[PDB]
DNA sequence: ATTTTTTTTTTTT
């Protein structure tokens, strides 16, 4: 928040690039392993394919 | 309501004693031959006929015409039980060290190794379920895996949809909890090939109706038809209680023995050695005009090509024609487009094509369907356009890059499209207002850049002025074919188009040469072109490839004389036709 | 077996099946030995009223259950007489107050009644399945379980997937060729709109059909169709109510059938020797019209077809139009009304000549509109339009295509199709300067294009002057029009004399007698003899030599030999106006005066 | 798949 709306188009930076992933809800063309943490058998499901992003903590317009 | 078992014995008697000596050379066993050919394990798919069972008995000749299913699994398992001599090798490895009776016992389909089909829309009425019937392709599709049984539990399918199973429905995981997991062991899984494709010929569609169009074939039968083949195909609904499986694709037109390049003629080929009778049987419909026909017969001839130094050479004839009287150059293009295997037709413009290739031309929806047209598809063939002159000015550049050969680039969507334009072309156009005023010269009388008039090996205006006697001939010859049905009477024995293409097929692979003897002679004769035409700058231009053209026609002609010996005769006609191409407006 | 009254119902129906009505009229060797198998033995309620009126109402008050019983009675009878028409033990329905689609008020439920309207949204075919023919390859017993739905009866099975593993867990499998199925159809009906009220939006109706009842016509035609009612689903325990009416037979009304046994051919053969019926036959398209029409004869007659052995064929048709303004927009009507399904069109329009271009930007359903052509209904038909002088040049191309081939060949993403057509068509006119026809120039006083010489098939003349000698002639014929228009020459009786000094009679001067020689006339094949070729050749030589000179050369633009096709296949249409199995020197004479009227 | 939108190309006297 304290970084919010303190910017505008056209600047130069040295952000923190702390990349993290999507905790997806559903996926399209994410046909890598399709599975789940499901117990075994003896006497709709979900899938998993993500994509990347980034994140930050600090700015210096230069 | 027949018995399902004693029939098995009857067909064992059918399969065993099949040595019907109807021709000298069949005292041996015919289906014994096919039996033992399955003993070669070459044939993974066997074949059945109506004439087969016509002799043995007559029930099942129509007892099975109604079901064609259960009879066929018993046909499977019966001769699966018969041993009169990848997966196959892996299973022995799987059963090499082998609860020995309480087993997940294999179904005979899991060791397929052999298969069967059989032999005997508007009219198809909806009372044909289960009947194996025949009817005479659009949106051709591709080939993918289709299961028959997954494994070692067997979960066989006849349906098209499925769902995976869990645990194991055996005794191992029955009451006892000791057990393991179960997954698809591919190395031991059994699949089958698969293609899918969808319409009527339009020769049986009602006047006040619209041609309507589903075919599902699995296994080996795939890849036995292409988009746009006139085919015959030899009924099962698909699970309010609101498709077809085939075995064979026969085409009396566009198939292996009717198609060129896809011996039989030897008895007649020994009898037949000629070059001129083709005109007598190529399009008898019109009297005279031997030259135009024979020029096209050269385009039918072909057999000219080389790929030296990395680059090819344009080895297809590309003729253009301008002119418009009583010429009737519409019956010719139609004639060629009919007999010519892998033919096409477009017009000057018409609709959805514009006598062109493919284009990404608006606000309709979202597809980016390059839509290959006639000019796209005619390759290894001819696309026969009519009235090219009226086509379009912007269009002339499309014929420019496609002229050379195999080259149609489309840098409009962001793709290197090729489309491999290997098509011979036939161009037919008409003079402007007036009828080829002989005084009004070329590009004075017409208005097309000399870039495209030049790049034709031959241009051939055909005109006939007023002759009191000539058209009389034109009258009576035509009236012969109407008072009667067949034009040429007691002159030459014309040839059926099937035979005609048959003999034509024996002309395409020949690789004709050209002794050195013509190296000097041809360049000497060609010199005359660059002197007596270029002597006056009011004369036609000439191309570097121009001599190569008459070259191309010469070597092509040897395909139909074959013996590798282009003699003074196979360029003497080359020049004969080249000179006859011209000098018709002076006289 | 319901309540046992059903059986006496069966017997009361079967009491129809015994005597002179049955023995002389009804069925047996009136349908069956003619080998048709189309079950429906046609019923008329008034007999039911006459014999068993209570059973004339058993239908109309409870139409749920008369029906299996009707089938029982029929199959019993035909089995009793013919075990050949006996191996198809099915339902076997039969034939059997008309209110509007605007006039169904909760009721007629249970009633077999009539409503009239339009066809629209004729839809797909589906099968529907009757029984399940199961066999057990262990124990090998061909067992069965019928299915049903409300759409035939009240009875329904546990209507579901094929059963299995239900008997024992044995070897259990289906079979086909045995479990038969039913032809199913769906569509909807609109009232005939000419009645329609301006204040409201009219209602449609919805119907269902079955086996032998599959769509001999098209969406946007009108036929009388009779139906019972049901209504299957729930209403809010679920979801609200919506209905349909059904259980039907078929008619068709807006045709001609034609009290035509072999007598009417005897009539056409009767007036045959009358030679210049040509006269009346040309006075059979101008009673209210100078001028031509003997030339329109062939465009009425279509053409002829001829094929090469082991080859291909020829497009056969004729198309002509020409002059000065003010008879052209009230002449063409003669052929919108008389000759079978010959459809004029707009003149300046598209979305209906031949064009589709997948125009579904509203609803966007399954189908992508692969059919918006109204010139392929002209297959073996006739057409006329206006605006030819105003015609787009988009299609002048397309007509260049047609006249050369007469087939369409479009592949705009729907499909790469081609479809037969054997058509003809007419036109309009407007010269941009009026009364300039020849003095300034013959040709191109008109505002036109000259690729189309050989592609229509005659050049003629049409001209006008209000005059001095013809002034009073115009006056007196316009008046004789105006009162030979009128009776005794209601609101208006019959006008005869000057059709009486003309010794005709409107039952020899008539429509049915006119088309007396169409329908067999359009089915003949009268080949040529030994004579045309010679004189036609000499005279086409003279045509192609000397028609282009002497102050008419500028009115001599279309000389081709593609006329010589036309020059002769008109005498064909004439030769099928009299059934003479030849063509003659007299037909030669009669097939050149075209040339004289063109300018001579 | 449709409803509420917008441009960027597709091809021009
Ligand atoms: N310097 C050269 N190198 C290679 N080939 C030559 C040369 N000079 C002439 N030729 C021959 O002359 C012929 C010229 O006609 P060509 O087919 O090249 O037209 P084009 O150059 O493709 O026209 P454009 O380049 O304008 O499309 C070529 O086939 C080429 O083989
Ligand atoms: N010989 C004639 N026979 C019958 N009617 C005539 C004759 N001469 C003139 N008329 C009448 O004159 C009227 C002319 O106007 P008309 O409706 O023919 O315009 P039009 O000819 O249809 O225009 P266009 O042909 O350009 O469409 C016609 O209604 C016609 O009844
Ligand atoms: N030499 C000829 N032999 C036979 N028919 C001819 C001949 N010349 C012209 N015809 C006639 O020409 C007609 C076809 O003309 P067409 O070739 O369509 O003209 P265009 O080529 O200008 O379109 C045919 O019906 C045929 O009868």
């Amino acid at each position: 928040s304290e970084l919010v709306e303190t910017v505008q188009a056209g600047d130069r930076y040295d952000f923190t690039g702390t990349l993290i992933v999507v905790p997806d809800v559903s996926v399209l063309a994410g046909v890598g392993t399709r599975a789940e943490n499901s117990s075994r058998h003896k006497p709709g499901m979900r899938e998993l394919n993500y994509r990347m992003a980034f994140l930050a903590c600090s700015v210096q317009a230069t | 309501r027949r018995d399902y078992a004693q029939d098995r014995e009857s067909i064992k008697t059918f399969l065993s004693e099949f040595c019907k000596c109807d021709d000298d050379g069949k005292k041996e066993f015919v289906y014994g031959s096919q039996l033992v050919k399955l003993a070669h394990r070459e044939q993974v798919l066997i074949t059945i006929d109506l004439d087969d069972l016509a002799e043995f008995n007559e029930s099942l000749a129509e007892a099975v015409v109604d079901n064609c299913r259960r009879y066929t699994s018993i046909f499977s398992d019966v001769i699966a039980e018969l041993l009169p001599s990848a997966l196959d090798v892996y299973i022995e490895h799987r059963l090499m060290m082998e609860q020995r009776d309480e087993r997940n016992s294999f179904p005979s389909e899991l060791m397929k190794r052999f298969e069967v089909g059989f032999k005997p829309i508007r009219e198809v009425k909806a009372q044909h379920i289960g009947k194996l019937v025949t009817v005479r392709v659009t949106r051709c599709t591709e080939v993918k895996p289709m299961m028959v049984v997954a494994t070692e539990t067997y979960q066989p399918v006849n349906s098209l949809s499925f769902t995976p199973v869990h645990d194991c429905p055996s005794d191992d995981c029955r009451v006892n909890k000791a057990g393991g997991r179960l997954y698809l062991q591919t190395r031991g899984s059994k699949f089958v090939k698969f293609q899918e494709v969808k319409q009527e010929h339009s020769d049986q569609v009602p006047v006040g109706h619209i041609p309507r169009s589903t075919i599902m074939c699995r296994g080996e039968v795939t890849r036995m038809a292409q988009p746009g083949d006139h085919i015959v195909v030899s009924f099962l609904p698909l699970m309010g209680l609101l498709f077809l499986q085939a075995h064979r694709i026969i085409c009396i037109n566009k198939n292996d023995e009717i198609s060129d390049k896809d011996p039989e003629e030897l008895e007649e080929l020994a009898q037949d050695d000629f070059y001129e009778r083709l005109a007598t049987s190529l399009a008898p419909e019109i009297y005279g005009h031997l030259d135009v026909k024979k020029a096209l017969l050269l385009l039918l001839v072909g057999g000219v090509d080389k790929r030296p130094d990395g680059m090819k050479i344009r080895g297809n004839i590309n003729i253009c024609l301008m002119g418009d009287p009583g010429v009737a150059k519409s019956q010719l293009l139609g004639y060629i487009s009919r007999l010519a295997v892998r033919s096409q037709y477009t017009t000057g413009r018409g609709s959805s094509g514009v006598g062109l290739t493919a284009a990404v031309m608006d606000p309709l929806t979202g597809e980016m369907t390059l839509e290959g047209g006639a000019l796209v598809l005619a390759d290894q063939g001819v696309c026969c356009i009519d009235e090219f002159d009226k086509m379009a000015d912007q269009d002339r550049t499309a014929i420019h890059e496609v002229m050379e050969q195999q080259t149609i680039s489309i840098a409009k969507a962001g793709i290197m499209t090729t489309l491999n334009a290997r098509v011979s072309i036939l161009a037919a156009a008409n003079p402007a207002f007036g009828r080829y005023n002989p005084r009004r010269t070329v590009e004075q009388n017409i208005q097309l850049p000399a870039a495209l008039l030049s790049r034709f090996d031959l241009l051939w205006l055909i005109q006939d002025k007023p002759d009191r006697d000539n058209d009389l001939r034109l009258a009576k010859h035509i009236t012969y074919v109407h008072s009667h049905s067949k034009q040429p009477p007691t002159r030459v024995k014309a040839l059926d188009m099937n035979l005609m293409r048959r003999y034509i097929n024996l002309c395409k692979r020949k690789n004709p040469t050209i002794p050195d003897e013509l190296t000097d002679y041809i360049v000497g004769a060609y010199v005359e072109l660059r002197r007596e035409a270029r002597n006056q700058k009011d004369m036609t231009f000439t191309s570097a490839r121009n001599l190569l053209g008459i070259l191309r026609l010469s070597t092509a002609l040897a395909r139909l004389r074959l013996s590798d010996s282009v003699e003074k005769d196979d360029v003497a006609e080359a020049l004969r036709l080249l000179e006859m191409s011209k000098d018709s407006l002076n006289q | 077996e319901g309540e046992q009254f059903i059986k006496d119902i069966q017997r009361e129906y079967v009491d129809f099946l015994d005597d002179e009505e049955d023995q002389g009229i009804y069925a047996g060797h009136v349908k069956d030995m003619i080998a048709e198998k189309s079950k429906r033995l046609i019923v008329n309620v008034n007999d039911l009223k006459r014999k068993n009126p209570q059973r004339a109402l058993g239908l109309l008050s409870n139409a749920a259950d008369e029906q299996l019983a009707f089938g029982r009675a029929l199959k019993e009878y035909a089995s009793t007489v013919d075990p050949g028409y006996a191996k198809m033990h099915e339902d076997l329905f039969v034939g059997f107050r008309h209110v509007t689609p605007r006039s169904l008020t909760s009721i007629y439920l249970g009633n077999m009644v009539c409503v009239e309207g339009i066809v629209t949204k004729v839809s797909l075919i589906r099968p529907k399945v009757v029984r399940s023919v199961h066999y057990c390859p262990n124990t090998r017993k061909v067992m069965e379980r019928k299915y049903t739905d409300l759409t035939s009866f009240e009875a329904v099975p546990s209507g579901a997937a094929y059963p299995t593993k239900d008997e024992d867990g044995n070897l259990l499998e289906t079979e086909y060729g045995l479990s038969v199925y039913k032809d199913h159809q769906t569509l909807t009906i609109q009232e005939m709109p000419e009645k329609a009220p301006a204040g409201q939006l009219p209602r449609s109706v919805d119907i269902v059909c079955d086996d032998d009842l599959v769509d001999r016509c098209k969406p946007g035609d009108r036929v009388q169709i009779v139906g019972s009612y049901r209504c299957l689903p729930g209403k809010r325990g679920s979801g609200t109510f919506r209905t349909v009416l059904l259980a039907n037979n078929i008619s068709l009304l807006s045709k001609e059938s034609l009290d035509i046994s072999r007598e009417d051919i005897m009539l056409c053969k009767k007036l045959a020797k009358n030679n210049d019926i040509f006269e009346l036959l040309s006075k059979s398209l101008a009673p209210s019209i100078g001028h031509v029409k003997q030339a329109i004869l062939c465009l009425l007659l279509g053409g002829v077809e001829k094929i090469l052995p082991n080859g291909t064929r020829l497009r056969g048709d004729i198309n002509v139009l020409l002059g000065d303004p003010s008879a052209k927009s009230q002449l063409l009507r003669y052929v919108l009304n008389t000759a079978p399904r010959a459809i004029p069109t707009t003149g300046r329009g598209s979305s209906g000549v031949g064009l589709t271009a997948a125009v579904t930007t509203d609803q966007e359903t399954g189908e992508r509109r692969l059919e918006a052509g109204a010139m392929v209904l002209a297959d073996r038909g006739v057409v006329c339009i206006d605006e030819f002088d105003k015609m787009s040049d988009i299609d002048r191309t397309a007509i260049h295509e047609v006249m050369e081939q007469g087939r369409v060949t479009i592949s705009k993403a729907g499909i790469h199709a081609s479809l037969n057509a054997r058509c003809s068509v007419l036109a309009a006119a407007n010269p941009v300067y009026g009364r300039y026809d020849q003095y300034k120039t013959p040709m191109e006083n008109i505002g036109l294009q000259d690729s189309l010489l050989s592609r229509f098939d005659l050049l003629f003349v049409m001209l006008d002057v209000i005059d001095s000698d013809v002034d009073q002639m115009i006056s007196d014929h316009v008046v004789r029009m105006h009162r030979y228009r009128n009776p005794k020459e209601y609101e208006k009786y019959d006008a005869l004399l000057h059709g009486k000094s003309r010794q005709r009679h409107e039952k020899i001067l008539s429509v049915e007698f006119m088309r007396k020689y169409i329908h067999i006339a359009k089915c003949m094949k009268p080949k040529l003899g030994e004579q045309a070729c010679e004189a036609i050749a000499n005279e086409y030589s003279r045509l192609r030599s000397q028609e282009a000179v002497e102050t008419d050369v500028a009115r001599t633009q279309p000389i081709t030999a593609r006329t010589l096709e036309t020059l002769i296949r008109l005498s064909t249409a004439h030769a099928r106006a009299r059934m003479s199995k030849s063509v003659t020197i007299d037909d030669a004479h009669a097939a050149i005066e075209l040339v004289q009227f063109a300018y001579f």
